[PDB]
């Protein structure tokens, strides 16, 4: 008997502001923003999603759990776009962006509230966000100079591994540090030409060990054997590696090439046949100067015989990114046919061998004087799949990060440990309290919004809020005996876990954050604050 | 008195559905009205989601289940066709216009005497709209007032930041094309382009066009000064034998010599192009040569090319190239033969840029191109909809002022004013009857809506807006001078729109009127509904 | 915000609920306004049937369920013990303005506002009546404008029909009980009859009074004229003790002995009665006598008064003695031993009224009664019901007019010229607010509810008589005559209520426009709804 009214566009799941679909939508973000709280900081507390597959992922990366929860509610594809925003433009920040929007949705939900519209929460949060970009360049320490010195990347690759199996960054650090060095060409007085390339370190993984046992090698390194005689390259400089991709068998015509077998004497001379045409295929190969052989097909055993004869190196990489990998390493181009591997098509390797890690055979393109490559090849070893998997996601963040210190402000460092936060957070209320109007709450809730870092970071510490928050907050609300604020204005939140109580000064560890990953992640979480702030009404529809 | 399979309204209850109807649609559009409005959230069910504003693509896009609201979509969206803009103003005057009409239903009046008297208010409306009006001058310098309509247009599609951005391009962009003169306006001569993995904020415009396709040789120049355009649709892709042939060899060395030796017909003709390039300011200063090539390029050719410090593209569209023969005045060479100086055109800087999945060139800086192109940039779908949507919008808003220089101002000035002067003049005149004066008295309210509904978006009271208003109107009559008085939504008081800079199109108001006056009387009319076909 | 196991109404549920009763009951008394109303059946579960249209017997003798409506009724009904009329009128303007104050707070219009708009407009309209009433002529002569008031009284509670008879018994009532001097008037010497002999139109007007007891003897007299009125105090029938006795006899001479004990008084008191009949009218001619005897009488009396020619009356009211004492100038003897001549007093034509079920005895005619009577007939409980109380409410209009002089024509000329009245003022003035012309408007439109009411009743189209009405407003207004403007119920056009002969009550109108704007301001300002104690 009960009739619905209240619709008129079709029968569908509708959300209106009228029945607070304001606060629907920001419940909503909020079911993966209490996930997302719990991964920022050093203490961060790992996730596990179960995928299709029958893989068991854990990860602390608040991004790739996104890309793998399931996520239906439009608003949060928000959020969801703005983290990927992140992760592409940005080597860092994907738990920040993610924080900062719900923090800023959270506060408008006090803001509305008191009865202030959605229009004037966003023209707020707008000034706040370019006061507080404004002031971000105030809150610069140091700054990295770009020399690809490892100690000086050091300070930018530290901050960037940590969150991720805590307690390990002294030989992380060091392998990160290591490879960037290793990849980093020489160069000086230039800043227009970008030197960092991501795509030039690879991450391996081999089971058993710990990572103590990891190591850093100087060029690319592939799990391939060589599956023939020759195992390994003399000592010789420069040799001669040729790329193929038809497989090393017998060569064929373009035109015809069609043999048709009837008679026994025909079949046993067609055999003999196929072992002269691949002698005669390797002996072609060789009076080019090939020394090297890459295969991205199969090889047959009389082929193996007849290379190794020649004293040539084969080396099997059905991959086709490893094979471009291997031709960007060495400069090589494949050859669609065989016998034919024109010198021009030819790359130079210095050496070329199998080394053994932990048992697994592996074989590595490498060179030290000569033809230099800029590739250099990350070796972790442990015996638990799930911490090779957390430290290998911490090596790619932490060698994605370094793109972040090119020319544009790239080496700008702020404080750490949520001091910079607490700076931010006094200037955004000076600021609201100098601006008149009802602007000024909005101002001061987006002040408010930037106290989540300590919040986040006491408590995945297992520390208590309260305690922690307040004594930050004095250490850096304090009058100094002058018009400029001096002394000790870098005091964040300790990791604990000893002294007595209270902060310390980032300086004993180093902690910084860059410049613009922070103006970067303020700025999307604004943008996706606003997306969200400025519908009133969505249509849903069963899915 | 009824048949199987099929439903009436009796009475009155075919009005009430279709006011019920009307009001709830002009909910759904009341508050996207307005700089102050807010946007609406679509889902396909696809995973698509649709963050618009403007009313045209909401009703097209959004399903409607009540057939009245359906029909009133409908009719609104002819506002899209004829001035491209006020379809939320077309929905929400009809909504008003109903209510009304129904409340004084409610009290007896027949329908048909409300719908007389929107007639009448609808002729008194359009003699105060041939009144009221701004006459726009002809002078080229006027670009202070097309930046001023732009940011008014844009200003109620983006957030008030992009508008610092998009008003300049939309401006350069229409006037470039219609020059100051007669000849005429075409949108056409405007490419919108969408580039991913950028800034919202990155929009740009370029004088010229922009070309998809770009170099693939490392030894290109990356900008060429001064370049002469050759257009080829020669192919220079290796080239077999004329006649019947193959390749059936015992080694690949035999098909090398064949192939290379097969290259003689591709190497000729790169040899006449290499010649024309020597030939046209081969080594005058401050002068390059860049090639289009519509067809496919051999990678030995493409190195020819670079060598010779000779940029040239591949694999182009053919769109493209009819746009480039207008764009950089060369001709496209059917034949390398015949290849002669008069083919080459001339365009400034040609510069390509690098991205991560696609690399564009640019082929702007052009003596005359007659056109132009807008390059939206943005890092999210939804996002380079939005800024497409508004070039599109403030594009035609452009145009339309360009093409009809009649303009009122804005900024609720006109509807305020109208509503006075329909309240004075129909009751000083009573030309039809007193019965007529209900349906006066509602449209003339009906008309009140806009203002009070963008007053109501804003967050301030629209009563205290409204009533200051009426008291500076008042005082302005009462000194017998002519001002215009509109509703400044950012500080709450009254403002003068001819000093802000809210102005309004002469057509898209008259269409509205006329639309909602149309609509209004047709719902209003309907006596029952019936139901066939089942 | 609740607490266990409460009840309470928060948001705007309150000003639904109030204005929900409010149109309920406005709908209900609607059909009682003006002559052309419906009448209304009310069972008080007693099963028995009563018509009427005064609005407070509606009121108070209805179940009413919503609280609202019960204070509503109880305000309106308040009205009775100061005017005596205008209930409905109260309903009607509470009615309309509640719902023209719900329409503008649908506007977002704060009920503060709205009453703070009413109390400028209740101003207004006060100023406005005071300068729209008419000084009535204190000249006793003047009996046709006491008819025209009788007559505008009555029609509203009867069927327009028995108008011609009881117009001018009340109005000849009313005009003889106000003796001629400044004094004072006084409705209580008006005596009220209810007989269920004869129709309702066969009512007459009565100059003195009734007595109910009498003797009874068929030689007894019929007519007596120029009777001297005599009243006795002390018993002339035979009396028992309280507890049961007789006498009883075996013979004539025990009959004769104990019958003496019993007739020894009252023989005594006839003999002095009797001997002063004699006295006075004893041989007189064109002169009769009529004795009261308050206290009873026994046959043997009676017949000896029979035979004397006296009309002999028994058992009296009290009251009807005073009445008399008042009217007849007799006086009453407590004793026979001290009658004397000058108890006499003096009447003129007395005769007795025989009726199926009773008798009545008429002392009509005196020289200066001082008094008047009103016999009531019907045939049914309610038809008398309904004479009662529209003589009642006659008899308290006309008096009410002769205290005060003040009159306001009626025919609905006062309410459209007030709402006129109150919108050219306001709107030219402007001197409340900008805001408080909402409230302003309200009030206006509300104060034409009871023109509208009038003209929906008769069956004509409000929107065509009070347009012809406002037009003749119009009219007169622009001309320099003075000219009272109003609607035509039996005709339904335009007439001036002053030449008809239509008038409404001064402090009717005022104390009903009063009482609505305070129930409107008190209900207005609920916001929430409470229940405790239980």
């Amino acid at each position: 008997q009960n009739p619905n009214a209240g619709l008129f566009k079709q029968g569908y799941n509708s959300y209106s502001n009228a029945d607070g679909q304001i606060i629907k939508s920001i419940a909503a973000i909020r079911e993966l923003h209490q996930m997302c709280l719990t991964s920022m900081g050093p203490c961060g507390r790992n996730k596990i999603i179960v995928n299709h597959l029958g893989k068991i992922i854990i990860t602390n990366d608040a991004a790739t759990m996104l890309r793998e929860l399931d996520i239906v509610h439009p608003a949060v594809k928000v959020l969801v776009m703005a983290t990927e925003q992140q992760k592409i433009d940005m080597g860092d920040g994907t738990n920040l962006v993610m924080i900062l929007a719900g923090e800023l949705l959270n506060v408008s939900e006090k803001l509305i509230s008191m009865g202030l519209s959605a229009v004037e929460i966003i023209q707020g949060y707008n000034m706040a966000r370019k006061f507080t970009l404004k002031e971000l360049d105030e809150m610069v320490v140091g700054e990295i100079t770009d020399k690809n010195d490892k100690n000086e990347l050091l300070k930018m690759i530290k901050p960037v591994i940590s969150s991720k199996k805590y307690g390990s960054e002294d030989i992380l650090s060091e392998l990160v540090s290591e490879a960037v060095s290793h990849v980093l060409p020489v160069a000086q007085q230039a800043g227009e030409i970008p030197y960092f390339n991501v795509d030039s370190i690879r991450v391996v993984k081999i089971m058993g060990g710990s990572l103590s046992n990891s190591t850093v090698i100087k060029g690319m390194v592939f799990n391939r054997e060589p599956e023939g005689h020759v195992k390994s390259l003399s000592e010789d400089k420069k040799h001669k590696v040729a790329v193929f991709t038809c497989p090393l068998d017998i060569a064929n015509t373009e035109t015809k090439g069609t043999v048709l077998l009837h008679n026994a004497q025909e079949m046993l001379d067609f055999s003999k046949g196929e072992e002269k045409q691949i002698d005669a295929m390797m002996k072609e190969i060789a009076d080019m100067g090939v020394e090297c052989i890459v295969a991205g097909a199969g090889v047959g055993e009389l082929a193996l015989h007849y290379l190794n004869r020649y004293g040539i190196l084969v080396l099997k990489v059905p991959s086709k990114f490893e094979l471009r990998r291997l031709c960007r390493v060495c400069g090589a181009t494949p050859l669609p046919r065989l016998g034919a591997p024109t010198p021009e098509e030819l790359g130079l390797v210095e050496t070329v061998k199998t080394m053994e890690i932990g048992g697994d055979r592996v074989t590595v393109f490498k060179q030290e004087q000569g033809e230099i490559s800029r590739t250099s090849t990350i070796i972790l070893r442990g015996a638990t799949q799930n911490n090779l998997d957390d430290i290998e996601r911490a090596i790619d963040d932490g060698v994605a990060a370094v793109k972040g210190l090119m020319k544009p402000s790239g080496g700008k460092l702020l404080p750490g440990a949520g001091a910079t936060e607490i700076e931010l957070i006094s200037r955004i209320t000076k600021y609201g309290e100098r601006t008149p109007g009802l602007l000024q709450l909005a101002i001061k809730q987006f002040a408010v919004a930037f106290e989540v870092v300590p919040r986040t970071l006491a408590e995945t510490a297992g520390l208590d809020v309260n305690e922690v928050l307040p004594n930050l907050y004095a250490a850096h609300n304090v009058t100094e005996p002058g018009a400029v604020k001096t002394d000790h204005l870098y005091k964040g939140v300790d990791i604990d876990g000893e002294s007595d109580e209270g902060v310390k000064d980032i300086r004993e560890e180093n902690i910084y954050d860059m410049l613009a990953t922070k103006k970067f992640a303020i700025n999307v979480a604004t943008e996706a604050a606003t997306t969200v702030l400025s519908i009133d009404q969505i249509i849903m529809a069963k899915k | 008195l009824l048949n199987p399979k099929a439903e009436s309204l009796r009475r009155d209850a075919a009005l009430k559905v279709n006011v019920t109807s009307a009001e709830g649609l002009q909910s759904v559009l009341e508050t996207n009205l307005g700089p102050k409005g807010t946007l609406k959230m679509l889902v396909d069910g696809a995973g698509n989601i649709k963050l618009t504003k403007d009313g045209k693509v909401l009703l097209t896009e959004m399903q409607i289940q009540s057939p009245t609201a359906v029909l009133i979509a409908r009719a609104a969206a002819a506002q899209d066709e004829i001035t491209g803009d006020g379809t939320t103003t077309v929905v929400c005057l009809v909504g008003e216009l109903l209510r009304q009409a129904h409340r004084f239903i409610q009290e007896g009046v027949h329908p048909r005497i409300i719908t007389d008297g929107f007639e009448i208010a609808r002729k008194e409306s359009m003699k105060f709209l041939d009144e009221f009006k701004i006459s726009k001058t002809n002078l080229s310098n006027d670009r202070e007032f097309l930046l001023q309509v732009a940011r008014s247009s844009l200003l109620t599609k983006v957030d008030a930041d992009l508008t610092e951005v998009l008003t300049p391009i939309v401006t350069d962009a229409v006037l470039s094309v219609y020059d100051a003169q007669a000849d005429n306006l075409d949108l056409h001569m405007v490419e919108i382009m969408q580039m991913q993995h950028l800034s919202p904020k990155d929009t740009t415009f370029i004088k010229g066009l922009v070309l998809d396709h770009g170099g693939r040789h490392p030894d290109m120049p990356t900008r060429v000064k001064n370049a002469y355009v050759l257009i080829l649709n020669v192919s220079l892709e290796y080239e077999k034998t004329e006649v019947n042939s193959g390749f059936f060899y015992s080694s690949a060395d035999q098909r090398d010599k064949l192939a290379a030796s097969e290259r003689k017909f591709v190497d000729a003709k790169l040899k006449k192009i290499i010649d024309l390039k020597n030939e046209v300011c081969g080594m005058d200063p401050d002068k390059g040569f860049v090639i289009i090539n519509q067809k496919g390029i051999d990678p030995m050719s493409l190195d020819v090319f670079a060598k010779h410090n000779i940029l040239a593209l591949r694999r182009a569209k053919r769109r493209n190239m009819e746009r480039l023969q207008l764009v950089t005045g060369g001709e496209a060479q059917n034949s390398v033969e015949d290849l002669s100086p008069q083919i080459l055109g001339f365009s400034g800087l040609v510069y390509q840029e690098t991205i991560g999945e696609e690399k564009f060139t640019y082929v702007t800086e052009n003596t005359d191109p007659k056109s132009c192109t807008i390059l939206i940039k943005g890092s999210t779908h939804y996002a380079l909809a939005q800024t497409k949507d508004a070039v599109r919008d403030g594009l035609r808003a452009v145009a339309n002022v360009l093409k009809d220089k009649n303009i009122i101002p804005g900024a609720g000035a006109f509807y305020i004013a109208l509503s006075r002067y329909l309240r004075s003049a129909n009751m000083n005149k009573l030309g039809a009857k007193g019965k007529t004066k209900t349906g006066i008295e509602a449209f003339a309210e009906a008309l009140l809506v806009i203002p009070k509904t963008l007053v109501k978006n804003s967050g301030f009271d629209p009563l205290d807006v409204l009533a200051m208003v009426e008291d500076e109107l008042d005082d302005a009559q009462d000194s017998d001078e002519t001002r215009y008085v509109g509703v400044d939504l950012n500080i709450g008081d009254s403002c003068d729109p001819t000093i802000e800079g809210i102005w309004d199109s002469y057509r898209v108001l008259r269409n509205a009127i006329t639309g909602a006056t149309g609509i209004a009387s047709n719902l209003l009319l309907c006596d029952e509904l019936l139901r066939a076909g089942r």
